[PDB]
RNA sequence: GCGCCGUUCCGAAGGGACGGGCGAUGGCCUCCGUUGCCCUCAGCCGAUCGAAAGGGAGUCGGGUUCAGAUCCCCGAAUCCG
RNA sequence: ACCCGGUGAGGCGGGGGGGCGAGCCGGGCUCUCGCUUCUGGCGCCAAGCGCCCGGCCGGCCGGGCGCGACCCGCUCCGGGG
């Protein structure tokens, strides 16, 4: 059956021995300057000692809670531009013959109904690009007593409202069919954020060295530990 | 003849009919053949002594 | 509104939050070129005070001047 | 009163180097994996005279480790190097002459 | 997917064609180098008449922006005659002179008597 | 500030080609090209300028003008596409 | 941060795996190695293996993917700071 013409011809990829194969080299690319910049921006957020008012946005409401919050917030989306025109045609027909609750959106409206205590829950995006827009807002929700959470995505918090991004999203009113589910969110979110807030205020961030540098420090410390522990016996 | 006149010439005007013909001389071709043979035969001999060094050890 | 909070937060430039932000942004701006376009204001509040409206046709460039 | 001559030399334009018939920057081979871990062979192609230099240079031709392409180098010839001599370069190379 | 190279080249984007929403100029410019604009007049010089009578050519004075191809097409169209070759020189006066050799089934003296020069 | 420095230096500096695939028009719609999209392949070196003495394929003989001829005319060629 | 050097920013740092040495009872451990030194030769655009898929009549002809070519990472590696 087999053919003796078919030969197994191996290549010896040793030093100086045979030419190197086109293997994966993403780690050694000369990247453009914008890529190089946006990577070591994140590296600096890991290196530098990040203050706790910026560090608190790294704590994000987890996945199984985020699904329940976005499920409840899909019930109360603002009307789309087409649905605005449809309701205006409906009231036009009624003229020719109580408004439902929505989500409030933006830092300005959400802060003004945090001080007025009209908010029942405040969702905060974690990646708002000048962070100074929302740095105060967890502490203000703490003072006014409003439950605040932090989600991953200004992008996907900008998809409840029909836009690109959105900084914050509040709950002012909900319906009686969807009232106890908001309470079940408010309990977990309140005990995860508001009740645990002094620990948030003191929690400095970052200040982690490189894995190569951590490995070199670890090699020195484990060598000192071994060379001190082998002497006692 | 001048290098752009080499467009005008026929093929056999510009080489000799041998391996590396018209690019390399005959003496260096035959020593390059001998070298290419004897280096590889020495590599076979080193391979065999490697296998026998596996045999004694 | 949020803008009075951002205003008095940017008056506190000696604080830890704001020293952190000015240091990280100043690094990031030094990595770019001497004249380039910001796609949006860095300080939305200050831009609004100074005349800017967030509509089509208002443009913001971030440019550096060598110092002294 | 005038700008003196030693000040004038730094502006150039008459006091620049005469680099017309020079051959190249006589450099070692760049660092790569073979230099750093093993060694790599190259033969001395010819030994050449550079103008404005008492040292003779040496076209040393290496085989590129990643591409099918021969790389050629201008070393500075150590004394006793001849043409058709294999020149090694790397961490594991031997300690003889003209061998970096 | 893998990066073979240590380099990042700029990736090749799609780019379209001009599909303009109005033409810039309203109509194209007319050719102002006609067949009539490009042959001003023949030469009636005794040297030019010697050339006509012997060497079977016609010595014209031509616009300075003309090719030998354009002079050949203009002589072919204005006087209905085919041309072997055109030799051009520009005078120190500034005019371009064309020596229009004819294909030998035509007499230069007959076409010179046709156009008037004798 | 008009601008200046700098010329490979802090650049996402490639608009190209062999093959495979998708379609679209044109010719006895045979087979081939014209494209448009996808996969693949791709180094170079810095845009451009800079020698009528440097590099640079290929035209010679005879006759002709008052004044032009390796240029016109006759005869022999030759290079490139 | 900032500075310098190299390069076509090409195998950096941990960890597995493999072999070769020393010490205890086939086994856990520390460390070293990782494939080229007799010659003025050649060396790329994968062989082999494993699993899928498509057109024709078990055979035929064109394809795909993974190993081969270890995994993971946050600075391209180095030298200063
Ligand atoms: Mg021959
Ligand atoms: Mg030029
Ligand atoms: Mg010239
Ligand atoms: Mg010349």
């Amino acid at each position: 059956v087999v053919n003796p013409l078919f030969e197994k011809r191996p290549k010896n990829f040793g030093i100086g021995q045979d030419i190197q194969p086109k293997r994966d080299l993403t780690r050694f690319v000369k990247w453009p300057r914008y890529i190089r910049l946006q990577r070591q921006r994140a590296i600096l957020y890991k290196r530098l000692k990040v203050p706790p008012a910026i560090n608190q946005f790294t704590q994000v409401l987890d996945r199984q809670t985020a699904t329940q919050l976005l499920k409840l917030a899909h019930k109360y989306r603002p009307e789309t531009k087409q649905e605005k025109k449809q309701r205006l045609l409906a009231r036009a027909e009624k003229k020719a013959a109580k408004r439902p609750p929505v989500l409030r959106a933006g830092v300005n409206t959400v802060t003004t109904l945090v001080e007025n205590k009209k908010a029942q829950l405040v969702v905060i995006a974690h990646d708002v690009d000048p962070i100074e827009l929302v740095v105060f807002l967890p502490a203000l929700c703490r003072k006014m007593g409003v439950p605040y959470c932090i989600l991953k995505g200004k992008a996907r918090l900008g998809r409840l409202v029909h836009r690109k991004t959105c900084t914050t999203v509040a709950f002012t009113q909900v319906n009686s069919e969807d009232k106890g589910a908001l309470a079940k969110l408010v309990e977990a979110i309140r005990t995860n954020y508001n009740d645990r807030y002094d620990e948030i205020r003191r929690h400095w961030g970052g200040n982690v060295l490189g894995p190569k540098s951590v490995a070199r420090i670890a090699k020195l410390e484990k060598a000192k530990a071994k060379e001190l522990a082998t002497k006692l016996g | 003849v001048r290098p752009k006149v080499l467009m005008r010439l026929s093929k056999t005007k510009k080489h000799v009919s041998r391996a590396y013909g018209g690019s390399m001389c005959a003496k260096c071709v035959r020593d390059r053949i001998k070298r290419a043979f004897l280096i590889e035969e020495q590599k076979i001999v080193v391979k065999v002594l490697k296998a026998q060094a596996q045999s004694q050890k | 509104g949020a803008y009075k909070y951002i205003q008095e937060l940017w008056r506190k430039k000696q604080s830890d939050v704001m020293r952190f932000l000015l240091r990280v942004r100043c690094w990031q701006y030094r990595q770019l070129s001497a004249l380039h376009r910001a796609p949006r204001p860095t300080r939305p509040d200050k831009a609004r005070r100074l005349g800017y409206k967030a509509k089509q046709g208002y443009v913001i460039y971030r440019i550096r001047v060598r110092r002294g | 009163g005038r700008v003196i001559r030693g000040q004038r030399k730094g502006a150039g334009s008459v006091f620049r180097a005469h680099v017309k018939h020079r051959k190249g920057a006589a450099r070692l081979r760049a660092v790569d994996f073979a230099e750093r871990h093993g060694y790599i062979k190259g033969i001395v192609k010819d030994i050449i005279h550079d103008p404005g230099r008492g040292a003779p240079l040496a076209k040393v031709v290496f085989r590129d480790p990643y591409r099918f392409k021969k790389r050629t180098e201008l070393f500075i010839a150590a004394e006793g190097i001849h043409t058709g001599q294999f020149v090694y370069c790397g961490k594991k190379a031997q300690l003889n002459i003209g061998n970096v | 997917k893998i990066r073979t190279s240590p380099t990042f080249r700029r990736p090749k984007t799609l780019r379209l064609r001009r599909q303009p929403k109005y033409p810039r100029k309203s109509a194209p410019r007319r050719n102002k180098l006609d067949h009539y604009a490009i042959i001003k007049f023949p030469l009636t010089t005794e040297s030019a008449m010697k050339k006509i009578e012997d060497n079977n050519t016609l010595v014209f004075i031509v616009d300075v922006k003309a090719n030998k191809h354009q002079i050949k097409q203009a002589v072919k169209k204005l006087y209905d005659i085919d041309v072997a070759k055109v030799n051009t020189l520009i005078r120190p006066d500034g005019e371009k002179k064309a020596y229009v050799r004819l294909a030998p089934d035509y007499d230069a003296l007959d076409v010179a008597n046709k156009i008037g020069i004798i």
